[PDB]
């Protein structure tokens, strides 16, 4: 039905009001039938009438188009930028400004870009209206301030300080595993000192719930956080004692996660105790055991990890060293084309 | 959900009509008026009859007809509401529903005529002229109403009560109505003579025309108007000069001094002649019998200036006027013939036969014109009498045409009217010419009837 | 610019207002072809073209489509001396 | 609203309303002055058909249009609602007005088979003149309904569209009705202008999919709805009477396949006489002999098929 | 001769009407192409370039100096027709760009800045020119390290020519030196604000410098009381730059400085008050109170010339912070500083005039010195400044020189304004120019109409369109094109459905003032109004009732609702508004008893404010047309008696209107009739009465059985020429009638 109607929709589009354009785009994006012909004209209309358009509609269109058409979402967000800043600043409805900052943060995260004029205002209002925000909201805000290469020292420091490890259901929480790591990575992206106790508290309670690629990211962040923050060292010790990490080592199946785990562990220096050997060995085993050419990020991470392991003279394990050398040989052979 | 206020629209359209007919009449204003009037609509509003004849009068002025919805809603409510129409509104309605070809635009007229007959007695001077001029346009045929209105005109004009502009209106309306009365026109002439010098030339000439066009067999008025025309000849233009020429020809009397001063006037206005009324100034001369060649040469000279745009009937009238004492100026004649060939559009059967006959009798034969006229002759021969059929047949014979498709219909028609074909003595000589060409072989029944 | 422009079309517009529904090429072509204009300025925008077209048409009318309801008494008319086909007469039957 | 909203007292008197009613004069059925004729058989009617035709050609000329004169043979069936209170007698003027508002007539252009005995096999053969036709030319004829108007297309048997243009608008329609023979219908038709974009568009997208014997409509739903398709067999003959008068006679045996209404169901065979009236014919050159010539030829052809029309095929209770 | 005018225009001076005539001077050949290009630049602003000038420009492609290149670019970018474009097509971006850096780089900067002009409302040469210029800029700036020079060149190339590479490179070069004093810090901050860019190491390096600057200024609280003027001036400059830029890194400094100044208002120098005020405007600070005023009330003459601009920009925004005395003294200070050398740039004095005009009549008349300065250098006034002047000029009476100057540059100011600013400027002038309604405001109105009807496909907001329409209606330039086109442009589904309580009332009153009703558009407007009819304030009900009644729509529900809504809101309407509302309802005849009953009481109570007695009879007449019985409660009688008491202001038309209402409704008012009679007698005594008025007066007198022999003697002779059938009689008939009597 949509396939038959689309040639007509590409001709009726220029006279579509925004409220209906939202539904049109939602339908064409849910079923993966969005194109580069309806989207261009609908975004042209929504950019032309940005002078007076319901900001709800502009935000909805930007978010919906963010996933598959990042440039059009960026243009829409830029068109209604200053009105959005004024809404963030002067409004009195706490819930509306919360939803607005949250979904504009989602848009910025999706398109991996954001104008600074809006970012200053969203930072200021997020700082002002702090208590109402669920830790998910603060995590999303800091996520948006990451992946956008925008640095705001006061917002980071204030939000982290007020992040007093008051995550929901203190001492046992699963959702914060998807949130806490992000904060750490954000604090890892820049270089701010005064978050070691933060990561310690997060990992001491989230070690039994963190699983999969998450850990790797956290681990890598901690490694970089080891450059300026010493107190993260116990947290790394938590990363080397996680039960999910051990259970993944037993059945290493994801090559990207294994590659990032190796990248973290090589700089962690954990190749000296028997448990460290029993962790490192199966990962290198399954890296070569799984057939096919390794993907580019896997190639780079494995190359760096094996370089750090071979250069590390403290790894006197002959079996592990031979495993590392043959992993490098496989990396070279599969990459010779 | 949005109905334009009809009364205010009427008051606007009156100003628009005044602007359109006083400023010159640019089509932009006409289009604007038609745009505003089309969307106008009488509805559950309660418009009064005074402000309904305005939405109809202005509309019909601006081109609206029964096609629009405004007119169809204004012509109606005149069928149903007739008491509301008083004698002041009646002339406007009647002169509005006159050019309209609908069949309610003719029931309205009759319903109004059934009202003006009863009130033809209780009318003052102005309203009688207005009602008569209104009913002149429709071409109605109610004799009782006309008799009553003539009675009222005579009663009102027994004591001088008509200014020297309503006489022109009344005479023109009655003459166009083709109503022959000696009493009424005698009274009008008496009243016109009473208001001496108030009838200026611009108001004198149409009165002469209206009286001449009615067929009043009498030498009285044609004698009286002579001195007035003689004095007023000084300050009149070419159009009125030619029209008065035609009127004096149709009165049927010969005045030496008036015609002499008319010629002396025309020779001073030869430049302006545009050949649409050269036809009248020539046909009047032909009809009356005067044959003064002083101005014929000047008219011939001016006919060269405008030959490319002679009207169709104008060619017939001028050439048949060039029959009697035609000076055979072939210089103009050849171009007139060529234009007649080129102007071979919708013509008049009488026009065709007269054109061909005048072309043939002057013995200046030409080929293309003859071909065109012979080609056109088939579609009109079914509407010709015996005399004109004979004239057409002789004209064809002098053109030496032997096409069976052209001659069969005319021969059938002339056989259909053989008794009338043979019984006209003035054409007998012509008969001895037509069979001079075709011979006994052509149409044997016609030759057999001719021998007897 | 194409053949769908016709004197009938550019008259049914002029009599309707709405003359601005034709783009610049359409009006330039109308002025060049039908109005016998030497050459329309390519720089000219929509409004100047509309004004020129309206002026040309107004001079082109060259007649009166208004039937006067008045009675002018200075009209010397010497010229004077049904099947129901061309339409559907309203209010009949 | 703001500003000086209390000085709204000065307004120039020279303001007259200038309503705009865009979309008024446009259209396909609202572009020409039309004419109707209810000529009844059993002379003096070929004078009405002369005057009206001449004025219609003059109007076509003054509007800078061109058209062609189309004549064919068939049988009218007026709807039973044309009469009222069961009165068999009605004025020839009131009937001509009755049929001109609703158009309550059904027209069926057809002739009985075995009627080609006279045409091409009698003195009519010379009348038919030269058969310049290239033999039967298998052609499909279809019509499409746009958003606003309709188009007519002729597609060759094996290929892309060969003709695509606007619907016909016929100025003058005359029902020269006969008693027992097939009725004769006269027309002066014209083509509204068509946008080159539309013709190239409908040329680019194939209309139908005539795979094997069966056919189907594969027109994209964004362009129209296929409403009438019929296989045609066409033949042509031409005459030139030293006057550029190309009175062309054409025979078509159409077999309706894609159908909308029950009116057009069974195979039909139709003759047609034609001429050509350009934008210069109405000027100077005679344009009435064409009409009368076509009228006489059509009358003769109707007479020559009088007997077999009321044969085992069909019947006429004209009394 | 043209080079002087070219330099004057480059400085931003306006050119007198005589100067263009003098520079015409029959611009023939035998002159260098540079002079021809300069003349083309001069004539670009004033109308279109003559055909001779464009032809001589085109045909003379012999050799053109970089000054000629600048002139050609400016002429191309300024003209509206695009006359240069054909020849420009051959030599796009001066395709003969063979000229190297041999021309001094300041000429390259002129070439860069002339590109900043917005394009008029085939382009591949732009990329070539910009990339070549970027290469040249890299080469020239590589062999130098002058921080002010680098920042100035980056600002001159701030335009979209470098892909964030030159700036980044320039910032890296600046931060490489490591000797970043306060002067270089301020210059770099200004440059980095102008480009609206953030370079994290640069801000990191600059942060301690401003830290120590603010620390010294804050230490000057009690210690270090020895004042250094340069220190406070630099701190104020930093404050202004931060307020404009709102950097997220330099926010502890700004907050600390505001905290220091707020709680320690004892002896801080005046030079810090304006700039800090800007920091108060940003970041939502109410601390702007008791800082300007309380600390700066009449002693701001101490401010330097450069610091006046910051105070002006502070005053223009946030009108709550500008008072009568502040405005008067600031204008006096600006006038005082205007006369001397090194006078202020035109923007500051223009903003001063704006602040003066915003007050209204609380001040006197604006000094003619300021206006004479503003009209000169008219091209140097910015865009937002022009919009503010146009919006504010209608708030103060007795201003015609400034308005005559304002509505003269609009044809030149067409392509330099955005759509919103165009609507604002035209709506602003649509009051003063309306009061003018002269002949000079006809060419300008027609040219603006042509320009705004050509490019009518870009107006995408309903409010801008409708305010444009209203501004053009209140200028007595009523065409069909400008309303026909914008009637449909206002009807597209995206453009529509954005209208609310405005751009509807404005649109209605701009249609209901030139009488261009559009049936479908108005149907949609009235449907919207009937839907959201509970929330239309005053000044809308008037603006829509007077609009939908000058096009004569009898919407029963619409009128029945607007009448009731205006009945509820009666106090807010002024007297003239009440009279106009009654006239609008009475013109059609749409009776509304509740509206009239609740509305005539207000006019009766406030009777004494009517300008004269004619308006009372106008109220009575237009109250009668609504079929409201004037014989009712005494409220009508009060106005009738008021007319009676001062029945000397009545004129012919007023008496004509009063006689009809007196006669038709059978009103037995005798004193009013006697007043009519006496006033008519004196009017005839002054020989300024019309026969129709006399006839109506005699009619109403006779109808009511009133003799009044004073009027019949000297009025009837005038009053019979209208009602006597003068049947024309000939001279012979006249002498016969004389024989009769």
């Amino acid at each position: 039905i949509v396939g038959i109607l689309l040639p007509r929709l590409r001709e009726v589009a220029p006279e579509l009001i925004a409220r209906e354009a939202v539904h049109i785009l939602r339908l064409l994006c849910s079923i993966q039938m969005a194109d580069a012909q309806l989207v261009k004209v609908v975004t042209e209309t929504v950019v032309a009438t940005a002078a007076d358009v319901p900001l709800r509609d502009a935000r909805q269109c930007a978010f919906i188009l963010s996933e598959t058409f990042p440039e059009e979402a960026q243009r829409i967000l830029g068109a209604v930028e200053h009105r959005l800043c004024d809404d963030i600043d002067m409004n009195a409805d706490a819930n509306e400004v919360k939803t607005t900052i949250l979904d504009v943060c989602r848009v910025v995260s999706a398109t991996c870009k954001g104008p600074r004029r809006l970012l200053n205002s969203v930072a200021r209002r997020s700082m002002e209206l702090l208590p109402q925000l669920t830790p998910l909201d603060v995590a999303f805000v800091l996520k948006a301030f990451h992946l956008s290469s925008y640095r705001h020292l006061r917002l980071l420091r204030v939000l982290s300080s007020s992040l007093a490890a008051s995550f929901p259901t203190s001492n046992v929480t699963k959702e914060h595993g998807l949130a806490a790591s992000i904060v750490v990575q954000s604090l890892a992206h820049f270089y701010l000192s005064g978050c070691e106790e933060v990561v310690v508290t997060l990992v001491n309670a989230s070690v039994n719930v963190l699983e999969g690629l998450n850990l790797a990211l956290t681990l890598l962040a901690c490694v970089r956080l080891r450059c300026v923050s010493p107190g993260v060292d116990p947290a790394v010790d938590a990363l080397c004692s996680g039960a999910p990490m051990r259970r993944y080592v037993h059945n290493a199946h994801s090559m990207q996660v294994t590659s990032r785990i190796l990248y973290g562990l090589a700089h962690a220096g954990r190749c000296r105790s028997d448990e460290e050997v029993a962790i490192v060995l199966p990962l290198l085993k399954s890296v070569v055991r799984t057939p096919g050419a390794l993907r580019d990020d896997c190639r780079g991470f494995l190359l760096d990890a094996v370089t750090a392991l071979g250069a590390d003279g403290e790894c006197s394990n002959d079996a592990l060293q031979e495993q590392v050398r043959k992993v490098y040989e496989r990396l070279s052979q599969d990459g010779g084309k | 959900v949005s109905h334009l206020s009809a009364r205010n629209i009427a008051t606007e359209a009156l100003q628009m009509k005044k602007l359109h007919q006083e400023r010159g009449g640019n089509p932009m204003l006409a289009q604007q008026a038609r745009r505003v009037l089309f969307a106008t609509s009488i509805a559950g509003q309660n418009l009064d009859a005074r402000s309904v004849a305005l939405l109809l009068n202005t509309a019909v002025y601006f081109g609206m007809e029964s096609d629009a919805k405004l007119v169809r809603e204004c012509i109606d409510y005149c069928l149903k509401n007739d008491k509301l129409i008083t004698v002041d509104v009646l002339p406007i309605v009647v002169t509005a529903c006159a050019t309209l070809k609908s069949r309610d635009a003719r029931e309205v007229i009759e319903m109004q005529a059934q009202k003006a007959a009863r009130n033809a007695k209780f009318l003052d001077a102005k309203d009688v002229t207005n009602i008569i001029s209104a009913f002149s346009k429709t071409g109605i045929n109610h004799e009782k109403l006309f008799a009553f209105l003539s009675r009222r005109v005579q009663t009102l004009a027994r004591v001088g009560e008509f200014e020297a502009a309503h006489l022109v209106i009344l005479a023109n309306a009655f003459s166009r109505l083709r109503y022959r009365d000696k009493f009424l026109f005698g009274a009008i002439a008496r009243r016109a003579m009473s208001l001496r010098e108030r009838v200026t030339v611009n108001e004198l000439v149409p009165l002469i025309v209206a009286f001449s066009k009615i067929g009043l067999k009498d030498p009285k008025l044609s004698k009286r108007f002579a001195t007035k025309a003689m004095e007023y000849v000084d300050q009149m233009n070419a159009e009125q000069v030619a029209s008065m020429f035609m009127a004096f020809a149709y009165f049927g009397i010969r005045y030496d001094q008036l015609f002499g001063v008319l010629t002396n006037r025309a020779v001073e206005l030869i430049d302006e002649f545009n050949a649409q009324y050269i036809s009248t100034t020539l046909n009047a001369f032909q009809r009356i019998g005067i044959n003064n060649p002083e101005l014929f040469d000047n008219l011939a000279e001016r006919a060269l200036a405008v030959v490319q745009d002679h009207d169709a009937r104008d060619i017939s009238k001028t050439v048949t006027a060039l029959a009697h004492f035609g000076l055979k100026d072939e210089e103009l004649f050849k171009r007139l013939a060529s234009h007649a060939a080129s102007i071979a559009d919708q013509f008049d059967a009488m026009g065709l036969v007269n054109t061909a006959h005048a072309f043939a009798r002057t013995n200046f034969l030409q080929q293309d014109m003859a071909v065109a006229l012979s080609e056109r002759s088939v579609y009109v021969c079914r509407l010709l009498d015996a005399g004109e059929t004979r004239r057409l047949l002789w004209a064809l014979a002098k053109f030496q045409v032997r096409d069976p498709k052209i001659l069969t219909p005319v021969f059938n028609r002339c056989l259909a009217l053989h008794y009338d074909f043979f019984a006209d003595p003035t054409g007998s000589e012509e008969i001895e010419e037509i069979f001079d060409f075709y011979g006994p072989n052509f149409c044997p029944p016609l030759y057999q009837l001719y021998i007897s | 610019d194409f053949s769908h422009i016709t004197r009938n079309t550019v008259w049914g517009l002029w009599n309707e207002g709405n003359l601005f529904s034709l783009s610049v090429p359409e009006l330039a072509f109308f002025l060049q072809e039908h109005c016998r204009v030497a050459n329309v300025d390519p720089r000219a925008k929509k409004s100047a073209l509309v004004r020129q077209v309206e002026e040309i048409l107004s001079a082109e009318q060259q007649a009166s489509a208004t039937v006067p309801q008045e009675d002018n008494p200075h009209a010397i008319v010497v010229t004077d001396y049904e099947y129901g086909d061309w339409g559907a007469e309203p209010g009949f039957e | 609203g703001y500003g000086r909203w209390n000085q709204a007292s000065v307004m120039q008197p020279e303001t007259l309303l200038d309503l705009s009613q865009a979309g008024f004069y446009e259209g396909a059925a609202n572009m020409v002055p039309k004419a109707f004729q209810l000529l009844v058989s059993d002379v003096a009617i070929r004078s009405r058909y002369s005057k009206v035709l001449q004025w219609c050609c003059l109007n076509m000329s003054n509007l800078q249009m061109d058209g062609e004169l189309y004549v064919d043979f068939g049988k009218l069936l007026l709807k039973p609602s044309v009469m009222r209170k069961n009165r068999r007698i009605v004025s020839s003027y009131t009937l001509q007005q009755r049929l001109q508002v609703n158009h309550p007539y059904t027209w069926v252009p057809t002739l009985p088979e075995s009627c080609l005995s006279k045409i091409q096999e009698q003195f009519l053969q010379p009348e038919g003149f030269a058969p310049i036709g290239k033999g039967v030319q298998l052609t499909y004829s279809g019509t499409i309904k746009r958003s606003k108007d309709q188009l007519h297309v002729d597609l060759d048997n094996k290929g892309k569209v060969l003709a695509v243009n606007s619907a016909w608008v016929n100025l003058q329609t005359a029902w020269c009705t006969h008693a027992k023979g097939p009725d004769v219908r006269l027309l002066l038709r014209s083509r509204p202008p068509i946008r080159r974009q539309d013709v190239e568009l409908f040329a680019s997208t194939p209309i139908i999919k005539l795979a094997d014997d069966d056919v189907a409509d594969v027109l994209p739903p964004e362009h129209g709805q296929l409403v009438y398709l019929s296989e045609d067999e066409t033949r042509l003959f031409e005459r030139v009477s030293d006057r550029g008068v190309t009175i062309t006679v054409r025979e078509v045996k159409r077999q309706p396949l894609i159908i909308l209404r029950d009116e057009e169901e069974d195979p039909r065979v139709e003759y047609s006489l034609s001429a050509h009236i350009p934008a210069n014919a109405a000027k100077a050159t005679d344009v009435r002999a064409v009409g009368l010539t076509a009228f006489e030829l059509a009358g003769r052809l109707a007479g020559l098929v009088a007997e077999d029309f009321v044969r085992e095929y069909g019947c006429e209770a004209k009394l | 001769t043209t080079s002087r005018a070219y330099s004057m225009l480059l400085l931003g001076q306006r050119l007198s009407e005589d100067i263009m005539f003098d520079v015409v001077q029959e611009q023939s050949e035998t002159i260098p192409v540079d002079v021809a290009a300069q003349a083309a630049c001069l004539f670009a602003e004033k109308g279109d370039i003559p055909e001779g000038v464009i032809l001589r420009l085109s045909a003379e492609l012999e050799h053109i100096s970089p000054q000629g290149v600048t002139a050609f670019v400016r002429a191309a970018r300024r003209d509206s027709s695009g006359a240069l474009l054909p020849h420009y097509a051959a030599v796009l971006n001066r395709f003969t760009e063979r000229d190297l850096c041999d021309t001094p780089l300041e000429t390259l900067l002129q070439m860069c800045e002339v590109f900043a002009l917005p394009a008029p409302r085939i382009n591949e040469s732009q990329s070539k020119f910009q990339k070549a210029l970027i290469v040249r800029l890299f080469s020239v700036i590589q062999g130098s390290r002058d921080v002010p020079f680098l920042c100035k060149v980056a600002k001159a190339v701030r335009a979209f020519d470098a892909n964030d590479e030159l700036i980044q490179f320039v910032c890296s070069s600046i931060c490489a030196q490591g000797a970043l004093s306060e002067c270089e810090a301020l210059i770099a901050f200004d440059m980095i604000r102008c480009c609206d860019f953030v370079y994290e190491p640069l801000l990191d390096a600059m942060e301690p410098v401003f830290r120590r600057l603010v620390e010294s200024v804050s230490a000057m609280l009690e210690g270090k009381s020895t004042i250094n003027d340069v220190e406070v001036r630099r701190c104020a400059c930093f404050a202004t730059l931060q307020s404009e830029f709102d950097c997220p890194d330099f926010e502890t400094l700004a907050s600390l400085l505001v905290h220091t100044v707020e709680k320690n208002v004892t002896g801080c120098p005046v030079e810090l008050i304006p700039s800090v005020g800007l920091l108060c405007v940003r970041t939502r600070r109410t601390s702007a109170l008791y800082i300007v005023g309380n600390k700066l009330e009449g002693n701001m003459q101490q401010l330097s010339d450069d610091a006046i601009g910051e105070l002006a920009r502070l005053l223009v925004g946030t009108e709550n912070l500008a008072t009568k005395e502040l405005a008067v003294e600031f204008q006096s200070v600006v006038v005082s500083r205007l006369l001397r050398q090194q006078s202020l740039p035109p923007d500051v004095v223009a903003l001063s005039a704006v602040v003066w005009l915003r007050q209204g009549d609380k001040v006197g008349t604006i000094d003619e010195r300021s206006v004479d300065y503003i009209i000169k250098w008219m091209y140097a006034i910015g865009s937002s400044v022009y919009t503010d002047l146009c919006l504010a000029v209608h708030l103060s009476a007795s201003v015609e020189s400034l308005s005559n100057a304002l509505i003269d540059d609009l044809p030149r100011r067409l392509e330099l304004l955005t759509t919103n600013e165009m609507a604002n400027a035209i709506f602003g002038l649509g009051e003063v120019s309306d009061m003018g309604a002269r002949l000079s405001h006809q060419l300008v109105a027609e040219r603006c109409s042509d320009y705004v009807v050509d490019h009518s496909q870009e107006f995408w907001s309903g409010k801008v369109i409708a305010r444009l329409l209203y501004g053009f209606s209140r200028m007595h330039c009523t065409k069909r094109s400008l309303y026909n086109v914008f009637a449909t442009r206002l009807a597209h589904r995206p453009v529509f459905s954005l209208l609310d309580q405005e751009a509807i009332s404005f649109a209605i009153a701009a249609f209901g003032r030139v009488k261009y009703l559009d049936k479908k558009l108005f149907d949609r407007f009235t449907r919207w109004i009937l839907d959201h009819s509970k929330d239309l304030n005053a000044a809308e009900l008037l603006l829509t009732i007077r609009g939908v009644s000058r096009v004569m729509l009898l919407n029963d529900q619409l009128y029945d609702d607007l009448g009731s809504k205006a009945a509820e809101k009666v106090k807010e309407f002024p007297i003239e508004s009440q009279c106009v509302l009654l006239s609008s309802f009475g013109s059609l005849g749409v009776e509304h008893e509740r509206l009239a009953s609740r509305m005539v009481s207000s006019i009766a109570e406030n009777r004494e404010e009517l300008t004269d007695a004619t308006k009372a009879v106008d109220v009575i007449t237009s109250l009668w047309s609504m079929n409201y019985d004037v014989e009712d409660d005494k409220h009508v009688a009060q106005l009738a008696d008021w007319v009676v008491q001062r029945a000397e202001e009545l004129t012919d038309e007023s008496i004509g209107k009063l006689c009809l209402v007196l006669s038709d409704t059978n009103w037995r008012h005798v004193p009013l009739v006697r007043a009519i009679a006496e006033q008519s007698v004196r009017l005839q005594g002054q020989q300024s009465i019309s026969p129709k008025c006399c006839r109506e007066v005699l009619d109403v007198l006779g109808t009511f059985m009133i003799h009044h022999q004073g009027a019949r003697e000297n009025l009837s002779a005038l009053g019979r020429s209208i009602s006597k059938e003068r049947i024309q009689l000939s001279e012979e008939e006249e002498q016969h009638l004389q024989l009769l009597l």
